[PDB]
């Protein structure tokens, strides 16, 4: 950030210095591949190559989500953060309540990270507890009835969009406190950078030696936290 | 009190990794105060933008040529937060 | 050869991110404002 | 309770089985206990007013349709725990 | 419904417009009590006068002597309290 | 140069807000104000 | 050692028939060395282009304002070849 | 540096490893400057 | 390996404060040894 100062008339200007820093994202490669022997073409009622191409693309897509989650969850969060740390809302002795939503929203507002697109990533257990909050489900607090709809998935609250992450074999959202404390994250869009060298590449080829079709898909990406001031973590008890 | 119109800059370099040299006119044609008054703690607080956070044009180690109404002396800035304090060069 | 990892490159992006900060002018029009004024002092007369 | 209903919806969401048509089969006792939940019977939370209607039978909650199975001589909905614990089931349409 | 909106930022209550000032290196809203008591202010529009001579001027030049580009922007304004009767201060504990 | 120009514009805008805040907070506030003082709601032992 | 980022000009004039004034930042934000270390012989050798022939920005008689991590003093360049040596002013 | 080898017909190819390394050059900035006072514009036949 | 970002830059300006023209050339380059196998040093007596 720059700063404005005063000076005498005809005096030389004395700038207020602006700091700089850098963020580094490390690129990784992942592969999702399968084989389909030609002897199964006439023996199946389904199209094995077509199904495999669909399943491989989902495996790649699930890994892409895992890379984003690992970067966000891997940042440093403190209850009294400095400019290089994200804000933390401690677990205390409660679950995901309306109080913790207000505190998380406070940190984003305080650090000028409340403009643009803001996303709240939560897992299934966090949604289950948030469905008991009156301020999210009562129609006199919000102009929607999520209990008549898809729940918290896609819901907008205080200008932030909720995304519910399912349980993935890739890992999903991590826990803490010996598997008794869940972690949820409030992310400003500009706070995290995601380098996408290859979102979804691939090649389906006939291998004469193995007399099979090789459905091979791959991805190449990495993520890094750019500005921790746009990151907030909320901790809650899995069994309040 | 401090008067910004009597504060000038001597060093011509804009390099911010080194120090700066200032000159202050506290003589009868300026603020008209003694060197002791100008060198007192917190006198140059008005020159800073946010002295509580140490934000301003003065830096630690900066050399100030103080021309009081009774004498003159070189001084050096030691702290910019929570107050601006100088000491004899 | 796997030795190609010795000459891997790095990319630096041209789009800079400014740290989350206020853009100012939040109190524009919140008080009685006089625009295009001239002079060192502007005087507001007041009656009791 | 409402907590158990929220946990069942949690399991479908967690295992990526919360899209499409979903059905809940419960017996009469389950409906009686669930009718005490404010979030199912109050217009603050849901559009329909099930107390002016057939109750939980045929209601839609969180995108899931409820069906109440009566007592059947063929067996009906099974019990467990020596006849003291009831069993209710949440079924994604494509799961069966 | 401010929970479907930007919260208290821009809300109107009892005819008063609310503005939420974030943290500022320039100082922002001042604090008291050793940084434990926050200060909030209620202002009638006619109670404070703001004279603006230049909202935003500037100039970018090449300085050959310093081999640098000088980016230089400026403003020119002042403010005063017309009437203290239209000012109210509220003090609250930052950690109640 | 482009980033510095953008940042310096925001710095000016933040100073415009600070001028208003400093003037407002610079008045004298009392719980029993006279005609030249603003009104004060004391902190007590609670938040907002 | 000497860091060019900590050396800056003070005299604004471009008149080459008179001496120049410099300032060095050896404080905690700079080189972090004492005044005695900076004032040692040959410390400013890296600033010259060819110290063996006395070719560089520094001239004989130039005044250097040295800010060490313990104090600050004025110094004057005495020689530029075969080493840059300074003495108090 | 690679090398050509031999193999039996219909046998898998066996490449000879080729190494890799990197060399880094550090960039420096140098200035050659001079001044020409306007007082010497009309006093010199040489264009300074 | 010699890498020159700027072989010969410069700028000639009029400086009103110093009432003089400033001729200011510059360069920006750096060098590294890519392969030491290609270097040989021959030492000899200046006065044999």
């Amino acid at each position: 950030e720059g700063m404005a100062n005063q000076k005498a008339p005809q005096d030389d200007i004395t700038p207020m210095n602006v700091s700089n820093r850098d963020a580094e994202a490390v690129i990784e490669d992942w592969y999702a591949s399968e084989y389909a022997d030609r002897s199964f073409q006439n023996k199946l009622a389904v199209n094995a190559v077509e199904e495999y191409a669909k399943l491989c693309a989902w495996a790649i897509g699930r890994r892409a989500d895992q890379i984003n989650i690992d970067t966000i969850a891997g940042a440093t969060y403190s209850a009294t953060p400095n400019d290089q740390q994200g804000a933390l809302v401690p677990v205390g002795t409660t679950g995901f309540t309306f109080e913790k939503l207000r505190q998380a929203h406070r940190w984003l507002r305080q650090r000028s990270a409340n403009r643009g697109k803001r996303t709240v990533i939560i897992d299934a257990i966090a949604e289950e507890q948030l469905l008991n909050v009156e301020q999210l489900t009562n129609s006199f607090y919000v102009n929607q009835k999520i209990l008549d709809n898809d729940g918290l998935h896609g819901m907008t609250f205080l200008g932030m969009n909720f995304i519910v992450i399912p349980s993935m074999q890739e890992g999903g959202l991590p826990t803490t406190g010996g598997g008794t404390v869940g972690r949820a994250f409030f992310i400003n869009e500009m706070a995290v950078g995601y380098a996408q060298s290859e979102r979804l590449g691939g090649d389906i080829s006939w291998e004469n030696i193995k007399t099979s079709y090789l459905i091979n898909m791959w991805m190449e990406a990495g993520a890094v936290v750019i500005d921790p001031k746009g990151l907030v973590e909320v901790d809650y008890l899995l069994e309040p | 009190a401090f008067g910004i119109n009597y504060m000038g800059r001597v060093s011509t370099s804009a390099n911010n990794d080194t120090q700066k040299v200032w000159i202050y006119n506290g003589t009868a044609t300026g603020s008209n105060e003694t060197v002791a008054t100008i060198a007192a703690s917190g006198y140059f607080n008005a020159f800073m933008v946010n002295v509580a956070l140490g934000k301003g044009p003065l830096g630690v180690g900066d050399l100030i040529i103080i021309n009081g109404n009774d004498a003159s002396a070189f001084y050096t800035v030691q702290t910019i937060t929570p107050n601006v304090t100088v000491s004899v060069f | 050869s796997l030795a190609l990892s010795q000459i891997e490159i790095q990319q630096f992006l041209s789009e800079a991110h400014a740290e989350f900060q206020s853009e100012g002018f939040l109190l524009q029009g919140a008080v009685r404002t006089k625009s295009g004024t001239k002079g060192s002092i502007v005087h507001f007369p007041v009656f009791g």
